[PDB]
């Protein structure tokens, strides 16, 4: 229990800050069959990028 | 700035060093948009990251050095912009 | 001229990739005349083989 | 982004705390108002092209300046840009309120907006009064219980803007 | 959290919550009761989970705490119980949440690399983790013990 | 549906399914009876809804069934009708779906250019959609016309 | 991809017809075997390293020569590729046991899988014992009851690659 | 522009502007005067053609001025015949600029948006567009009258 | 893509000689049909819409069952797939005929057309009827000069449809 | 790529044994060709502008009807190709025989190029004489021991191409 | 980047000067240390891994802070990418021990890295804290001569970070 | 080999090699025989280098060949002992090939999934690695043991 206290109190650093993420969601086009809602999807993605 | 928006819509990146930005005016310069677009898109990086079938997104680099800090203010930048050559606006106040 | 369809096949030697990649190792698309000395070069250099060349268009 | 949850989360996470019992009155807190912020979330993806339409009538009827010739809002255009705007701020104003935390509207909006609106020649005091605006229509149709809750994630977009 | 999941999956479109992410979410804080008394069960009986869940860990594998072994000693063997401990905090965390997300971003990515770099093995840390399931499962009920199994069975996963 | 949404989530990042993904599908199944029921509901009456929602629809715009009107005469009527007999088939298949990508798919995604080519006015459609929304939720309870109403809300907006 | 609901739905609207007793009854099957379904991936993806690590011993086991120089399991790189090859059939086996059809099968694994093995030289024989290692191994795991509704999607890649 | 176009296309490419583009230029600056003739033309029959349009309009459609009506009362008629005037002063910046693309970026791009926002129906500005091309091509001389057709053409096109 | 100039310029070029007689003879036929081609295109492009409406509703009244529920115009995605290649075949024929060649259509449209729709499913003899339809349209507005030459290009796409 | 050490150590490691006499015999055979290898490489770099320059001279001459009109090497683009393809085909022949092995060639030259001619309708025959021309050129500037060894390699190329 | 020799080069050039005997002494200077910085770069590649491992520890030891809850270092994610940072300083100073040269040092770790961390929140002193423990790790297992080299670039590392 | 990678850079920019490449593989092909003398002097070596490695490794780490360990049995030590003599057949390679690329290409790339899916302790590997490279290192000349440790200290850090 010694092992685990934090040492600089409540003026601490979160997960949440830190260095900046890519979006987790990875859009992509699969070879073969494709549904129509989730090809707009990734049309409307590459587009926004 | 065309190169860096160029790195930023198709590597998700800012240009990583001054050699980039050399070869990129080169390329501009020379050939124009095209060839530019088609060497973005045709390099080892693009294939590595997105391959054939991804749509590319941002990124954050860590390496080289400078270029996480120069892909977060990339990518956190919006269009600055007027969208149109016609037809500006103005600051101007009419009062009722 | 105009249009090639090349079908061509590129293995993976550097690393075992976690994604499924089935379609960026075995992929036949459409290049155009003035790409194609640039995308065969590159396949090339990947250690991919080019499977079939064809001109659809031309 | 985080929510209510993950705030939570945090703050007992940089201290290495388990949870405590006001960390469970947080979330129950939480919890409780899940529903309310539910119903409101679909009631204004249901109304939200309506509620965009009245919003920006009353913009363009306060300050008929913007789309007069000259005004930002003056072409096809720039008056689609701008019902995009407010389009924007609705949806993530929605986001923030389901999410019980603002911490969206910072990342994803407000970060760098003024300066690009500054950029754009896009007035900011105008945008305010379109986020106020579309506040009072959003108000109406949520109900008090949650225009309570929804007029404090679009008096956070007006006041960053500011 | 699952609110987080959803806001994320309809932002990354550009586009309102559907109405099967409102029903998930309307789920999510209907089941908020019962998850919060698990996590509250969970975290009374903090040292007792800890303390048996380390005795199995030990029975399990004496070579851990043999001569030679990583948790060899009294500090180090305190340092791989306080990690369980660590791992058990994420566990509630994630019980409130409803997903694992906080296990998997405060205590799985990159923890390959931080316990090569501490020569901790992983398969270790997977009987660790399952001893901290069975004992953990042990003081709950049924349902309330698979809901948590799930989590310690994803926390084992990532570790493997 | 709901259980194609969480796969192409989890194979999006190459991984297994988490607990939350799991729990929503459970959540998702144990829901089956009830969802079921709404959608035998609404198709054994699909003719008065459809009925009704004409009349009020006709009600609130005559200019559509008077001269020059896009539906005057019997067989535009019927054609009309019919439609709000597609877009009523397309709810039941969203509820036993559990999400509206059925209606997306069929009725939705390029409706625009559909109505543009056929000369019908989409507030025309936005309202229709209303009436049978109204109709429909008449028959169902609470509970289950609350579902339904979102299916019909996602319905109205994208057309508008 | 498909689903066992999006397949009835599509059955119905290439009639356009409304549901009837037949397919409220598949559908009521579909939902019946749910908790089952949940149940048996939730155990898989617990244990996939464990069911990689049992099936990919007994087919160095039955068939030595693979990892022997010669093989086409002989090296690091070759023996990493296959044993991924053997997660790529476990995840993908899941995902169509949760969905309840072979639809992700047919677009996401078999699509030009068996030239690609041609063209690289992978024995499509090995591979497909492989694949009945894992079943044998995932059977012995989820139980009695779910070791058939696995073996079905274990079988259709194993027909799918023969 | 002409010019402008020729320009951003050549530096697109990095060029100079090919003996291709300079013909097109030089084309298109040996008919100015004619272009500035057709657009003063149209410039004092502003009142005129923007009044015969709108009563041509209102004539065809009584709702739209009856109570009920999108240009019900006074000033919404009176917004009504601004939005013909200011359609038609980029008519007149188009044939000066030899190109449609004043009437593209000003009042094309966004303008079924716009409208929709403003419950304006597209039809109404179809035939009121095509109005205001009857009455302009009336005035002007035959080869005068197809350039200025191509334009209104053009805009009535973009709001269909 | 080549017109009727480039195609001269080719063959003149491929056999190494300067302009003759006749090749001089050709450039003066496709320069005395530029006005006509001109106001034939300018027409089209001012009324492709109600071309594009007019013979859809002719096709589709011929052919009720194409955009009844099993038909593959069946849903608002295939009708609009359906529209928007009546748009490109309406706007290649106009290509065409305004470069005087064929080309244009061989290498932009017919190229592999006919497998993919093989492939798709898509009826050829409908879609056949649908350019036949776009043809009468065309040709009651064009004109009759405008009309024989626009007939060409649909005639070559409907044949190379077959 | 392999090279002649490449090629010992797969053909070694496919049977995984360790370096035989054999073995060690072919690799003292390589290094003691090694140091002729690099000053032939050296001095076919040295000349390769001049070595293109006088094999495409004899190639044009001996065939004046490929650069002629209606030839295949008939404009500034594709003598350009021409040209180049030639400077391709040099320089992979100095790896190849720097390297020892025929193999380069094999993934980097003859990789889809026999198939890419075939669907251009490049003459086989005179790409055949072009590089013979070049064999003749380099062999005449490096030395007889060295031009031997080239040789083996514009062959391989030759009759890859064929 | 820049090493000793092209350092030389470049003072030179920018001169437009041939070398001097003060040029050639600078050279030869490099070739005698050449073979020891071969060696200390060749005994820290064999040993990177270790280095890491003890300065990490000795790091986390003197400022438990940084690992426990709430610090910069804790979180598998942050604590990995600490640890990275580390290889990246040892990778490095390798270099330009390698180099002779603290300009690659100066042009790839230390231009933008003080503000980089003050974006990250990365305590810069404990940056350099463990830049030291990797300096003190390193001078026992190279050997004094070389630990003086290598510790001149974690000297020059620590200064431009402090 | 050095040929290949110097070949395969000079590709990279579609050039001739530079006189550094080439002086290199001057340089490379002038060692060539006592690269062939070491490799032999390793080959003839086997049991010593393999066993004297193995015994060691087994002395250090007792836990490997104990019960419950990885290599415990006759068989499993001889799949140890056979992975050493696979490890050593690789190094030869690289002395005669001039690089790493032998050892990486056949036991280096996937070798870490490789030992996770036979749960073999990659430290472990490390010891065993080290001690081949002691026992190498002992019966070459200094000059030669130099680089023979090179190639083991490449193989110990791609294991580390
Ligand atoms: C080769 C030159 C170079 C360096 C050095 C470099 C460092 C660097 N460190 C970063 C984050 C970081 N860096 C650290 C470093 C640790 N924080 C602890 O308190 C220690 C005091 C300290 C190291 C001893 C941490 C904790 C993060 C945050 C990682 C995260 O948020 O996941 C980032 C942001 C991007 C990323 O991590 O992927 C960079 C670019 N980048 C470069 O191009
Ligand atoms: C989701 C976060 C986000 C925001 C907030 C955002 C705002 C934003 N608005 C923009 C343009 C614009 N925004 C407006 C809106 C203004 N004009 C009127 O006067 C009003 C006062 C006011 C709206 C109520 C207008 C008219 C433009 C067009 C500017 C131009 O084209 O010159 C642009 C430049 C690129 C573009 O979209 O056209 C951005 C980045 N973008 C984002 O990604
Ligand atoms: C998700 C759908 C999917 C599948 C199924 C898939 C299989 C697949 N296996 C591959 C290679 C391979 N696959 C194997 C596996 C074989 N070796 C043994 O003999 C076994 C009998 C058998 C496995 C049980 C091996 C050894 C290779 C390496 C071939 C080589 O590089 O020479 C490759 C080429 C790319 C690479 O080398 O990483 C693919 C695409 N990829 C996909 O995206
Ligand atoms: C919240 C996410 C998180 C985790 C999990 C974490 C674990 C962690 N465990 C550590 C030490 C340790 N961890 C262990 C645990 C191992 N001993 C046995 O081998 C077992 C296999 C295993 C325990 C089940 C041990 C023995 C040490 C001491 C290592 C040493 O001092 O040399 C350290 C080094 C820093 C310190 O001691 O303060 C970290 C960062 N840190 C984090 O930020
Ligand atoms: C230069 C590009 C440009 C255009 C074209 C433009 C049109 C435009 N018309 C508007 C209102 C209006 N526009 C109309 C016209 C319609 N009413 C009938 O349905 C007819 C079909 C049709 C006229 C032919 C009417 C009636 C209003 C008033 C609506 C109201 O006040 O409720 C408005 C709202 C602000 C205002 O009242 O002035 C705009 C912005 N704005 C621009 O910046
Ligand atoms: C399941 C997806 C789907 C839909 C929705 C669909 C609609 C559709 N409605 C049509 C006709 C029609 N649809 C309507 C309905 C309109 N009349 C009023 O304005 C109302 C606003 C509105 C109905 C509420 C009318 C009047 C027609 C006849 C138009 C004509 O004769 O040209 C047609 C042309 C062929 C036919 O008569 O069947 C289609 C394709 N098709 C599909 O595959
Ligand atoms: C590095 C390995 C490699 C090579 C060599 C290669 C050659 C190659 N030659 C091509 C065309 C060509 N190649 C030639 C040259 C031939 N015709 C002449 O008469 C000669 C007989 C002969 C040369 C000695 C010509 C004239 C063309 C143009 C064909 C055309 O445009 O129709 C093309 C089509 C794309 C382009 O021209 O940009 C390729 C890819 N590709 C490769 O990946
Ligand atoms: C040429 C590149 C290459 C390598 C290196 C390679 C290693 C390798 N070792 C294996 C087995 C094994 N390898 C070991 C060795 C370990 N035991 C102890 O932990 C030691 C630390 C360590 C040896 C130094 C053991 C014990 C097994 C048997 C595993 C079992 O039966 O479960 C296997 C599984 C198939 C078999 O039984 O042979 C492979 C593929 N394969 C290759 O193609």
């Amino acid at each position: 229990i010694q092992k685990g206290k934090a040492l600089r109190g409540a003026e601490g650093d979160p997960y949440t800050i830190g260095t900046r993420r890519s979006p987790k969601p990875i859009f992509w086009v699969p070879q073969g069959g494709t549904n129509p809602t989730e090809f707009q999807n990734v049309i409307r993605a590459a587009y926004r990028q | 700035k065309v190169i860096e928006l160029l790195t930023k819509h198709f590597l998700g990146r800012a240009p990583q060093d001054q050699a980039e930005i050399q070869r990129y005016n080169r390329i501009l310069a020379g050939k124009g948009l095209k060839v530019a677009i088609e060497e973005v898109l045709n390099s080892d990086e693009y294939t590595q990251l997105f391959g054939e079938d991804v749509v590319p997104f941002k990124r954050y680099p860590t390496l080289p050095t400078g270029t996480y800090l120069a892909s977060v203010a990339t990518n956190d930048e919006m269009i600055q912009q007027s969208g149109s050559s016609y037809s500006p606006s103005y600051a101007g106040y009419s009062y009722p | 001229t105009r249009l090639f369809k090349v079908t061509a096949l590129i293995p993976s030697y550097k690393k075992v990739r976690g994604g499924r990649e089935l379609q960026n190792t075995y992929f036949t698309k459409l290049v155009e005349y003035d790409r194609w000395f640039a995308e065969q070069q590159r396949i090339q250099k990947q250690g991919g083989k080019i499977l079939s060349v064809k001109m659809v268009a031309g | 982004m985080q929510d209510a949850i993950t705030s939570v989360i945090n703050t007992y996470d940089v201290q290495g705390k388990y949870f405590d019992t006001s960390a469970f009155d947080k979330l129950k807190a939480y919890y409780a108002t899940g529903e309310l912020r539910v119903r409101a979330a679909g009631t204004i993806s249901a109304n939200a092209a309506t509620i965009i339409k009245e919003a920006s009538a009353k913009l363009f009827s306060n300050q008929p300046d913007l789309v007069r010739p000259g005004g930002n809002a003056y072409t096809t255009r720039r008056y689609a840009a701008c019902v995009r705007d407010m389009d924007y701020f609705l949806r993530y104003a929605t986001y923030a309120m389901l999410a019980g935390d603002t911490s969206i509207l910072d990342e994803r909006v407000l970060n760098g907006l003024k300066e690009t609106y500054n950029s754009l020649g896009v007035p900011i005091s105008s945008t305010v009064q379109g986020i106020q605006a579309m506040k009072e229509v959003t108000g109406s149709l949520v109900g008090s219980g949650a225009a309570k809750e929804m007029g404090v994630y679009f008096d956070y977009l007006s006041s960053g803007l500011s | 959290s699952v609110v987080t999941k959803a806001i994320v999956s309809a932002d990354a479109e550009a586009r309102y919550l559907s109405p099967g992410e409102l029903d998930r979410i309307r789920g999510f804080v209907s089941s908020g009761e019962r998850r919060l008394r698990v996590a509250q069960t969970l975290t009374e009986s903090r040292e007792r989970i800890i303390k048996q869940a380390g005795d199995q860990l030990f029975q399990k594998r004496p070579d851990l705490v043999s001569p030679g072994g990583n948790a060899y000693g009294a500090e180090r063997t305190a340092s791989c119980l306080r990690d369980l401990d660590y791992y058990l905090r994420l566990v509630t965390f994630g019980i409130v949440a409803g997903d694992v997300t906080p296990i998997e971003e405060i205590g799985v990515i990159g923890v390959k690399e931080m316990y090569r770099n501490l020569e901790v093995p992983l398969p270790g840390m997977v009987e660790a983790v399952k001893a901290m399931k069975s004992v953990a499962t042990g003081l709950l009920s049924g349902d309330d013990s698979a809901e948590v199994g799930y989590y310690f069975d994803y926390l084992a996963g990532a570790l493997a």
